RNA sequence: GCUGCAGUUAAAAAGCUCGUAGUUGGAUCUUGUGGAGGGUUCCCCGCCCCUUGCCUCUCGGCGCCGGCCCGAAGCGUUUACUUUGAAAAAAU
């Protein structure tokens, strides 16, 4: 079930058993690999590249017809940020409750939610920093949080 | 050079400098010339089928074998033609490393990668000699004994390539792994 | 059962139900015996001979008799393995 | 959540030979899962069995010939030693005539009746009858 | 379900009518097809399912629009199955 | 009540949700032929790929007409588990 609701519903992508590259496709793994680069000096992030290429071209999975998974080619050339795809818009989601309730203070729905988002943060925080993707003195702060997304 | 196969002292025999020889000769006459470069062939042999007759495999190089399977469907069909009534298969030559926990010698210094462990290596060794065709799926019987028969799928199209050869494919995966393996094609495919 | 001498001790041996090879108790009313009969095969007429299954109350209260019959009787010649 | 698997395939199959179905499929699969089913089969309590690859840990299809009473797991895998293996087959076993505890050992999964043979004790699995 | 029915052979009908995750091996219900348009003839691939608005390599405004199932064309010369 | 109890109505589930310590945690990484004891395939030797996994010294006996071999040692990534040795008053 859902970390922070009672729902439990089922919907999720499902792959095919057979890994192979399609005869009809005409790209190859440095052309991909290049417009992977390209499309990244726009600022898309990992998730938003794998979208456009599998719906405007023949690539149904990159990792198949390249053998790494996209956030490693961005890294292998310097082009991935520092902070992470998830983390990013979480703190993203967290910044824009707090505008809300500055002026809305009668609003007891909108401040049990963000107990709920805040309590996600420093979850996914204390995973990243065990695995040395974050220094160990990072720290969410409530004050400091717009400054972390400019 | 000529008698390419094997390291140093396993080199002369006559079997497996003869099938080289057939190989390397090729690239003498133009059409296969503008694909053939010299490039390594490590080993053959000439082994037994069921049927009481003969089936040749052919040792290729890793980082080279990319390059065979392109122009395989012609090379193998002039190889087979050539022969005196074979059939023919390429494999890769891959390394097997052994277990470090408690079966090798084992340090921090370097790794044992999972590219290099039996299963790794025993199950793409089925994919090679299929190759005109591709595996559309596994399955694995129990037998009251205790002995075990994996059952393979292959792809409906490109039946015509593989039919007439199912019967050296048992007989080859038997020899390279000690295993009884059974092809056969699908009622249906999603 | 036996004992060391290889000698049998048991009253009786009880029948097992032909769909399900469970025990068939000597209180299970609502089990059967069903006895079919076999026909020459020049003129489609009885010989006299015949065959016989046993089947279980609890499968019969659950509805699955009608199949296990007609599984039994196609395992057997009877209906010839097509339907 | 899913805390252990082998609890989950003994449970499907005894669930299973209850409603007198002659098929179960079991799904994770796991090579202890595999080893457990083999030792029940050695000994005549079930038929034979196939495993299907899908590219996720894999199912197993099991076939049934109604002898089983009853399988089942003992859930902290307590160690065990040769002089107290007394102690367990009084609690877990209807006869001393028939049914088995299964172990694990550094000698491999095994009946508690060759356990004695090869003079080892081990870890507590399950049993069958 | 009857008391007797094999497991291992389930008939394409059975097969095709269950949900995607709960087949005996998992396959996806979506595919690959070649699209086409007037005014410009230069033949293009989409995604059945696609969140993007395509535009094709003749310039055109919008070869599809997305939705909440599949995606629809905008009356194009073809919607044909790629084989694999 | 560990083995081994109970909580709709007999005594008994915090009004509801978050959360640090505590307890619990999915799949995966080397096998069959030959010989002895015993069977009609598996437990000890030696093998498809590794069988103590490596290695080459030097103080130190062996085998033979200097050189090449076979028992120590560096040690096998670290522990629980299990089986075996040693060492623990008498009386009860």
């Amino acid at each position: 079930g859902r970390m922070h609701a009672p729902g439990k519903g089922l919907s999720q992508s499902a792959l095919p058993y057979r890994r192979s590259v399609p005869t009809w496709l005409k790209l190859t793994s440095d052309d991909v690999k290049e417009q992977i680069y390209k499309l990244a000096k726009k600022g898309l992030t990992p998730s938003q590249i794998g979208v456009i290429l599998r719906d405007s071209h023949g690539v149904a999975q990159v990792r198949f017809v390249t053998g790494n998974k996209i956030l490693r080619i961005l890294k292998s050339k310097g082009l991935a940020p520092d902070l992470p795809e998830d983390l990013y818009h979480l703190i993203k989601k967290a910044v824009a409750v707090r505008k809300h309730l500055e002026r809305n203070r009668k609003d007891k729905d909108a401040k049990f939610r963000l107990i709920l988002i805040e309590s996600r943060i420093h979850r996914l925080a204390r995973y990243y920093k065990t695995k040395r993707v974050l220094p160990p003195n990072w720290k969410y702060e409530s004050s400091t949080a717009s400054a972390l997304v400019a | 050079s000529a008698k390419i196969v094997k390291p140093n002292g396993e080199k002369p025999d006559e079997f497996e400098s003869g099938i080289s020889q057939a190989l390397l000769e090729l690239e003498m006459n133009s059409d296969l010339k503008a694909q053939l470069r010299e490039l390594n062939i490590t080993a053959a042999k000439e082994i037994e089928v069921g049927g009481g007759r003969k089936a040749i495999i052919i040792f290729v190089p890793v980082p080279q074998l990319k390059s065979f399977q392109k122009i395989q469907v012609r090379l193998v069909r002039e190889l087979e033609k050539k022969f005196s009534g074979k059939h023919v298969v390429f494999i890769a030559q891959r390394r097997i490393l052994p277990k470090p926990t408690r079966k090798s010698r084992t340090k921090n210094k370097q790794k044992r990668p999972r590219s290099r462990t039996l299963t790794a290596v025993h199950d793409a060794i089925l994919e090679d000699l299929v190759f005109p065709s591709e595996i559309v799926g596994k399955r694995i019987r129990v037998k009251l004994d205790g002995s075990r028969l994996i059952k393979v799928h292959l792809d409906k199209a490109q039946q015509n390539n593989v039919e007439h050869k199912v019967e050296t494919f048992s007989g080859v995966y038997k020899k390279l792994t000690g295993k009884d393996v059974n092809f056969e094609f699908p009622e249906f495919q999603l | 059962m036996q004992n060391d001498a290889g000698e049998f001790v048991d009253l009786y041996v009880p029948r097992k139900c032909s769909a399900s090879n469970r025990i068939i108790g000597a209180k299970d009313h609502a089990s059967i015996q069903m006895n079919v009969a076999e026909v020459d095969k020049v003129t489609g007429r009885f010989n006299g001979q015949f065959k016989t299954y046993a089947i279980c109350g609890a499968i019969r209260r659950m509805g699955e008799s009608d199949d296990s019959i007609l599984r039994l009787a196609k395992a057997d010649g009877i209906v010839s393995k097509n339907f | 959540v899913r805390m252990n698997v082998l609890a989950d395939a003994l449970k499907s199959i005894n669930n299973a030979e209850k409603r007198g179905k002659r098929q179960v499929l079991i799904r994770p699969c796991s090579k202890v899962i595999v080893r457990f089913l083999t030792v029940m089969m050695k000994h005549g309590y079930i038929g034979e069995f196939e495993i299907i690859d899908d590219h996720r840990a894999g199912k197993i299809v099991v076939n049934l010939t109604g002898r089983l009473n009853k399988c089942g797991v003992i859930s902290p895998r307590f160690d065990v030693q040769l002089k107290d293996l007394e102690k367990w087959q009084n609690n877990l076993l209807p006869s001393r005539q028939f049914g088995f505890i299964v172990l694990t050992t550094s000698a491999g999964i095994m009946d508690h009746e060759e356990a004695r043979r090869k003079h080892t004790g081990g870890k507590i699995l399950g049993f069958f009858f | 379900m009857p008391l007797a029915k094999d497991l291992l052979h389930p008939s394409p009908e059975e097969e095709k009518r269950k949900h995607k995750k709960k087949r005996l091996v998992q396959s996806p219900n979506s595919y690959f097809m070649d699209v086409k348009c007037p005014g410009c003839y230069k033949i293009t691939t989409v995604f059945s399912h696609a969140q993007t608005v395509v535009l094709c390599v003749g310039c055109s405004t919008v070869l599809c629009q997305p939705t909440g199932g599949k995606a629809r064309l905008t009356e194009g010369c073809s919607f044909r199955r790629k084989q694999h």
